[PDB]
């Protein structure tokens, strides 16, 4: 049974050595997982940063391109709002007072006519005297 | 004859004997000289039959007594011949039988009584009493079809008196409102009063033009129709008050009629006959024995408006400078001679108080000569303008004046003042107007800086205390501009007699704006009748010159109430009817 | 102002209307000759004479170009204003009594029945006949006219009635007894959006067209036959020759028919101007607000 004995161990020997190599074979697949991980993290920072940095510069560039005060706030240079209001004040108040003054003098002629009205009866006395003088 | 006061008989006489003046007197050689010249008196008496020579007690005679073949033909005898051939010193006279103790008839024993007072009461007395304004301007419509005299238009009344054919031809009012004058084929009528009664009428057939003396002694009438009652003439002079004929006068060339110019006070007058002066004293219609008032070789003349001084302008002779003349009215002597060289044309512009005279000198460099007539020795200030002056206007009664110069799109108004310290000043320039005419208010300052503006209202206004534009009238109608005598109305009007874009008269305030218009059918003439100020008391005029404040009473509400009462309800009865009428406007 | 009255006719004027610009007033009359006058200065340009019976009515269009008359002579007439020549002649079966234009000129009213006439200016035809007839309903229509753009028709009636027409259905709506006598004339407002009716029953009224509610009565002591609305002024005119409120009505030599000034919204009489020689038969007002018009038994129109 010596020939019989040798064969059984060989199956055990073959299976175990292969399985241990299979464990080694499994390990190599596992090592690949560690290998994959390294590239991704570096890229993650890089991908975001690379796009952002150009964008950050470009977004600032776009604003800077238009940071020129294209509207220079000196288009006409008057910058007038209260200009229309101030003129309206002097003319309106003066005209009323002046007219009243004007009216007063105008009215005064009637008042002078009242001084004249005493003279007007006096003038009829002159009219009477001249007719009397005859 | 020989006598230094030789005249014939003073009346027509008996019919049976002929009188011959400058006759065939007794004495050798003197007799045959008027043998024919007295056969003038006796030639139309038939054949002269006897012409006995009377001698005045042996002195040389001028007259003889004559008889004819027919005694009663002496009335014929003195008209069909005069001036038959004569020698020595006798010619051209005839009459009838040496009549004497001649007589004349004339109005006497003056008592004014009737017709003295309708004219006077209406204006310058009632006017002063009247408290409204606009100068109580008269009205003329449809070439005299309706003629109206009116009261003040600011108040409810317009029309004071209106009549048909009151003025058949044109219109005229006197300078102080006392009289209104009318023209007609039969003569002139003076009208006056609130009811515009007939004041005086001068019967004068076919009178073509008239004028009135400043002191009302004389009426001046001008006609293209000639009458023969007075010497060969085309002009009658009438006494305006009495209707009496004062004088008649010839006119050689009727170019313009300011022929009898008057003194400032109206006391004396001057008149040109061609290049000769005839002087009629305005008070007496008498000749002035003042030497200058018969002057030879003067060429233009006018009077001071406040000083009675005479002025003459004589254009420059070949070698002697042109010279302006100041002749005083009675003394007749020179107070100032103005000799200037290269003068081209001259116009005389006086100030209303007669304090200053401006001479517009053309040299073209126009020069103004301003004479300080009140300051002693009459120093003359010369204003050298440079740009073709087309108008001058004095401030009435003041020492300021206004001028207009230049091209019509760029016409400049310049206001000037003359000062007590001699130096003249331009107060303000108002450029680029269309003005060519000035109608100042009688009260000062309110100078109407406006052109003709006929159908194209380009009128403007300058006040002169502050050189300020008070108000503008855009009235196309305005062609003439005048201020009221009171100084409270300036009327801008149009004439359908003259043009046809408007036909109306507008009655406005002298402030500077047209208020409203009363239309006139043909607008022959529309004028404010004068309410001219005759006098004033300086003390009453001084300070307030009111009863309290502003004008008269401090309230000054006596007339002011009417605006609010009449508008809501004019008389209550009129109201309820007519209140609906413009309630409708808003609501509907 | 001065009113110029033209009395170029020997028989009664029958209707007046001013045109849009108002320099012409169009009038047709009881004498067989209608007349066209310049309203501005009162010069009479001419007469329209192709009718052979009393022409009861005239109105002038929105363009102020042509005037038309309708008659009891069995005809309806459109007239050339330059020479008065009848250029075409149309027969009608009855008297046309009141006229008033639609705002667009594309339609016209006629009073017979209440007739509706289309004008198809694109077709070079002024129709001889009305385009529609509203037949009578218990009464007879004395007067009728077309409101603005033809939207409503307002008719005054011989029985004192008012009638109302629906443009989209073409017919009459209702009436009410109000007055006792015949409607003599009817003329539209200036914008034609509302209207007044009139009758010889001694009452005058300001009426809403849209609701048929009696809104207002305008009082005179005289039956008013005609009124027109004036552009440039809010006015109503009240009218009689003979006082009309008494039997044996009598006139003065002067001519007691007077122009009466009234408020359109508020209704009061505020004064009068005499001068016409008959009952007012017709009325028109100037587009400037400068005139009013009276139509007399003497045949005259006076524009004031």
């Amino acid at each position: 049974q010596t020939i019989e004995e040798r064969k059984e161990r060989l199956e055990s020997l073959n299976i175990q050595r292969e399985k241990e190599e299979l464990e080694q074979r499994e390990a190599e697949l596992q090592k690949v997982r560690k290998a994959e991980e390294e590239r991704l993290r570096q890229e993650a920072k890089e991908r975001e940063k690379e796009r952002i940095l150009q964008e950050h510069e470009q977004i600032k560039k776009k604003t800077v391109r238009e940071r020129l005060e294209q509207i220079k706030k000196t288009e006409l240079g008057a910058k007038a709002f209260k200009d229309i209001d101030i003129e309206d004040l002097e003319e309106l108040d003066p005209d009323f007072i002046m007219a009243k003054q004007v009216e007063q003098l105008e009215k005064e002629k009637k008042e002078l006519q009242e001084r004249l009205k005493n003279q007007e009866k006096k003038i009829d006395y002159f009219e009477r005297a001249k007719r009397l003088e005859e | 004859g020989d006598v230094l006061k030789d005249r014939p008989q003073e009346a027509d006489g008996i019919d049976s004997v002929i009188v011959v003046d400058n006759v065939p007197q007794v004495g050798p050689d003197r007799l045959e000289k008027l043998k024919n010249v007295i056969h003038k008196i006796f030639s139309k008496f038939g054949k002269i039959t006897n012409d006995f020579y009377p001698e005045e007690d042996g002195k040389t005679k001028g007259y003889i007594f004559l008889e004819y073949a027919s005694p009663a033909h002496a009335v014929d005898a003195v008209k069909n011949a005069d001036g038959y051939k004569l020698d020595k010193q006798h010619t051209f006279r005839v009459n009838l039988f040496t009549d004497f103790d001649k007589y004349m008839t004339i109005s006497d024993e003056w008592d004014i009584p009737e017709k003295q007072p309708f004219k006077d009461l209406g204006n310058l007395r009632y006017w002063l009493e009247e408290a409204e304004c606009r100068d109580q301007y008269s009205v003329i419509f449809e070439s005299g079809d309706r003629t109206s005299i009116f009261w003040n238009d600011v108040k409810d009344p317009v029309s004071i008196e209106e009549r048909a054919r009151w003025t058949e031809t044109y219109v005229r009012w006197s300078p102080k409102g006392t009289y209104l004058a009318t023209f007609h084929q039969r003569g002139i009528a003076l009208w006056g009063g609130e009811k515009f009664k007939q004041i005086q009428r001068f019967s004068h057939q076919g009178v073509q033009l008239i004028d009135f003396s400043p002191c009302e002694r004389y009426l001046v009438t001008f006609s293209p129709l000639m009458d023969t009652q007075d010497d060969p003439q085309a002009i009658i002079i009438w006494d305006i008050l009495t209707g009496h004929k004062k004088r008649g006068f010839h006119c050689e060339s009727s170019a313009h009629w300011p022929i009898f110019k008057w003194s400032h006070d109206g006391k004396f007058f001057a008149r040109m006959t061609l290049d000769t002066l005839s002087i009629y004293e305005t008070p007496s219609m008498g000749l002035l024995d003042k030497k200058s008032l018969k002057i030879s070789g003067i060429k233009d003349f006018s009077w001071s408006p406040g000083g009675n001084i005479i002025a003459f302008w004589v254009p420059e002779d070949k070698d002697i400078p042109a010279r302006v003349t100041l002749m005083q009215l009675p003394t007749r002597q020179e107070i100032r001679v103005r000799n200037l060289f290269n003068v081209v044309d001259c116009k005389l512009h006086w100030q209303k108080n007669g304090d200053y005279l401006c001479v517009k000198v053309d040299r073209v460099v126009t020069n103004f000569e301003i004479f300080r007539m009140r300051e002693k020795q009459v120093p003359v200030d010369v204003v050298e303008m440079k740009e073709t002056i087309i108008a001058f206007a004095w401030e009435p009664n003041g020492s300021k004046f206004a001028v207009l110069h230049g091209e019509a799109p760029r016409i400049s108004v310049s206001f000037y003042h003359v000062k007590n310290n001699g130096k003249i000043e331009l107060i303000k320039m108002f450029d680029k107007q269309q003005a060519n005419t000035i109608f100042w208010s009688p009260q000062g300052q309110f100078v109407v800086l406006a052109g003709l503006r006929s159908m194209n209202g380009a009128l403007a206004f300058v006040d002169t205390s502050d050189c300020t534009v008070m108000n503008i009238a855009e009235h196309y109608m305005a062609s003439d501009v005048e201020w009221d005598p009171t100084g409270r109305y300036v009327v801008t009007s149009v004439s359908w007699w003259s043009h046809k874009v408007d036909n109306a008269y507008w009655l406005w305030t002298f402030q500077g704006r047209l208020l409203q218009k009363n239309n006139k059918d043909r607008f022959c003439q529309l004028l404010w009748r004068p309410r001219p100020p005759t006098l004033l008391s300086q003390e009453q005029i001084k300070q307030i010159k009111k009863d309290l404040k502003k004008y008269s009473k401090i309230f000054e509400q006596k007339d002011r109430l009417s605006q609010s009462k009449a508008s809501k309800e004019l008389v209550e009865r009129r109201r309820t009817m007519m209140e609906d009428f413009r309630k409708y406007r808003k609501m509907a | 102002m001065k009113p110029i009255l033209l009395q170029g006719h020997e028989r009664s004027i029958t209707q007046i209307k001013y045109n849009r610009e108002g320099d012409l007033l169009f009038t047709v009359a009881k004498d067989p000759i209608v007349n066209v006058w310049y309203s501005v200065n009162g010069e009479r340009l001419g007469t329209y004479m192709g009718h052979t019976g009393a022409v009861w009515c005239v109105d002038a269009d929105w363009d102020t170009k042509h005037v038309l008359t309708g008659s009891a002579d069995n005809s309806c007439r459109l007239w050339d204003c330059e020479t008065g020549k009848q250029l075409a002649l149309l027969k009608t079966n009855s008297a046309v009594r009141t006229c008033g234009f639609d705002f667009g000129g594309n339609i016209i009213m006629f009073s017979t029945f209440v007739s509706f006439f289309d004008l198809r200016d694109p077709s070079q035809i002024d129709n001889n006949e009305p385009y529609m007839k509203i037949p009578c309903n218990d009464s007879k229509i004395t007067s009728a006219v077309w409101g603005p753009l033809g939207e409503c028709i307002i008719a005054g009636h011989e029985s004192g009635e008012l009638n109302q027409y629906s443009a989209k259905s073409g017919e009459v709506l209702v009436n009410v007894k109000e007055h006792s006598r015949q409607i003599n004339d009817i003329q539209l407002s200036r914008d034609m959006t509302m209207f007044v009716t009139a009758s010889k029953d001694n009452t005058a009224k300001l009426f809403d067209s849209t609701t048929l509610e009696h809104q207002k009565t305008f009082r005179t002591e005289r039956p008013v036959n005609s009124a027109a609305l004036s552009p440039n002024y809010d006015h109503v005119v009240l009218g009689g020759g003979q006082e009309a409120m008494d039997v044996t009505t009598t006139s003065t030599r002067i001519g007691k028919f007077e122009a009466r000034f009234f408020h359109l919204a508020f209704e009061e009489e505020f004064g009068r101007v005499k001068g016409h020689f008959g009952p007012i038969n017709s009325v028109a007002f100037h587009p400037d607000g400068k005139s009013y018009s009276s139509g007399g038994e003497d045949g005259y129109v006076r524009i004031h």
